[PDB]
């Protein structure tokens, strides 16, 4: 909960490390400490009004690293810091957050594809490993409901996947929902109202416009309204009611493209553009920091 | 990879 859409890191020839932030209510982007590690392919997530910045990999020119860290921003310092890393690298995370605490799921570590998942406890400042999931995956969304955590599609190392699993923390067990309609690895997934939305993402020939959504209740999956952007590696939030996806690829360009969706009048609508164009990116809102810059 | 463009 908060205020603001932040942006960390992401892909343009090389993984960045920038931390940017807009606010809906004005349209101002805000520049931030840049991370202490440029990295791509990482998700955000907001526990007690800190960031926290999970996984991904840094792809630079000095070699490639997949990353185990974990670092958390604070909007009243505009400072980062280091916390306790992951028992291992995942590049193309997923992440929720269940009842204040921190789940990384799945990821890359070179050509491994992983099936482990790890649950963060912020005030021990502590990674401790739990129940895999049934199925390895990478690019895999994943979003929490009704605290339940899912993972949606992802990469296995070999196929692209439409299926998804759902992991109950009291008896730490996942097991396999309905598959979506579509193949979609590095889709943007998130919640919005009982609903499990996963956005984009590549089915292995094309970047998708379109977006289906998960009735928990109902048990299956229906598609909306597409985005006005094909787009794969797109950052995913909500705020107030509305789906906002930022940036991704096309298979032609880097994204600058921010999409806002309503569920009241199922519509895609062109919102703002980021600073630059740029794949891979953590998205989260909370409160707005004190000594930014603003980007003209 | 390439959903990256990378």
């Amino acid at each position: 909960v908060g205020r603001l859409i932040y942006t960390a890191g992401g892909y343009f020839r090389q993984s960045l490390s920038y931390l940017e932030a807009y606010n809906p209510s004005n349209g101002s982007w805000l520049r931030l400490a840049d991370l202490q590690v440029p990295r791509s392919g990482l998700a955000g997530c907001v526990v007690g009004g800190l960031l926290y910045a999970v996984g991904g990999r840094n792809n630079s020119p000095d070699g490639n690293t997949d990353s185990s860290a974990l670092d958390c921003y604070n909007p009243m310092t505009n400072q980062w810091s280091p916390c306790a890393s992951m028992s291992v690298p995942r590049n193309r995370i997923g992440v929720g957050v269940i009842d204040g605490h921190i789940y990384a799921v799945g990821g890359s570590h070179g050509c491994i594809h992983h099936s482990s998942v790890e649950r963060y406890e912020p005030e021990r400042d502590e990674w401790h490993l739990v129940a895999p999931m049934l199925t390895r995956r990478i690019g895999v969304g994943v979003a929490v409901l009704n605290r339940l955590l899912y993972a949606v599609g992802g990469f296995d190392g070999t196929n692209r996947l439409n299926s998804a699993e759902c992991y109950y923390p009291e008896r730490n067990e996942w097991r396999m929902i309905t598959p979506m309609n579509t193949i979609r690895s590095g889709a943007g997934v998130c919640v919005l109202h009982n609903c499990i939305y996963a956005a984009g993402g590549y089915d292995g020939q094309d970047q998708l416009n379109s977006v289906e959504r998960y009735d928990v209740e109902t048990e299956t999956w229906t598609f909306v309204a597409p985005m006005r952007h094909h787009r794969s590696a797109l950052g995913i939030t909500v705020h107030q009611g509305k789906i906002y996806v930022l940036g991704g690829y096309d298979g032609h360009t880097f994204l600058d493209s921010v999409e806002c969706y309503d569920p009241d009048s199922d519509t895609w609508s062109e919102v703002t553009r980021m600073t630059s164009g740029r794949s891979g990116v953590g998205v989260a809102v909370t409160m707005e920091p004190c000594r930014k810059q603003i980007d003209q | 990879w390439r959903q990256d463009i990378d």
